[PDB]
């Protein structure tokens, strides 16, 4: 209860578990992003698609 | 980042000395008896 300011949608919530926020998990999917770092891992373009 | 050789994981938490990646760094403390250990 801060004055009656919600600040329900800035704050985190324990039901994820990347801790992010409302408006932190759109702004997340709203960029389709590419190379995020290791992913491939020298094994996955083994298995030829 | 990759996978780590040589130096042990602790489940300790210091500031980085040695930035590795992905959350993880490494640096050179003591054991009881000196080596190399790895961190969050
Ligand atoms: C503060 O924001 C929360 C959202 O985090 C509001 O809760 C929503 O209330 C509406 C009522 O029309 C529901 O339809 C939503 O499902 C609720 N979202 C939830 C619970 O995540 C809340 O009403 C806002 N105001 C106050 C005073 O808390």
């Amino acid at each position: 209860y801060f004055g009656g300011f919600n600040f329900s949608q800035i704050l985190p919530d324990p039901s994820k578990p990347s801790k992010r926020s409302f408006i932190e998990d759109l702004l997340f999917n709203k960029v389709t992003l590419a190379d995020a770092g290791f992913i491939k891992q020298y094994g996955d373009c083994l298995g030829d698609i | 980042a990759g996978c780590l050789i040589g130096a042990e994981y602790v489940n300790n938490s210091y500031e980085c000395d040695i930035p590795i990646g992905a959350g993880i760094c490494a640096s050179y403390q003591t054991q009881t008896s000196q080596s190399i250990i790895a961190y969050t």
